[PDB]
């Protein structure tokens, strides 16, 4: 499956 | 955790630690480090 799209990173 | 280049670890609600790096400009899902 696809992960979310290529962004800058998450924490919460 | 120890990754590979130095690329990040996140929680997603989908229940996946997910591995997205910046040098490779894409995201990956699980440990890549292992």
């Amino acid at each position: 499956t696809p992960p979310p799209a290529y962004l800058p990173p998450e924490d919460p | 955790g120890p990754l590979p280049d130095g690329w990040e670890q996140a929680m997603t609600q989908d229940g996946e630690i997910y591995y997205i790096n910046h040098k490779n400009k894409t995201t990956s899902w699980l440990d890549p480090r292992l």
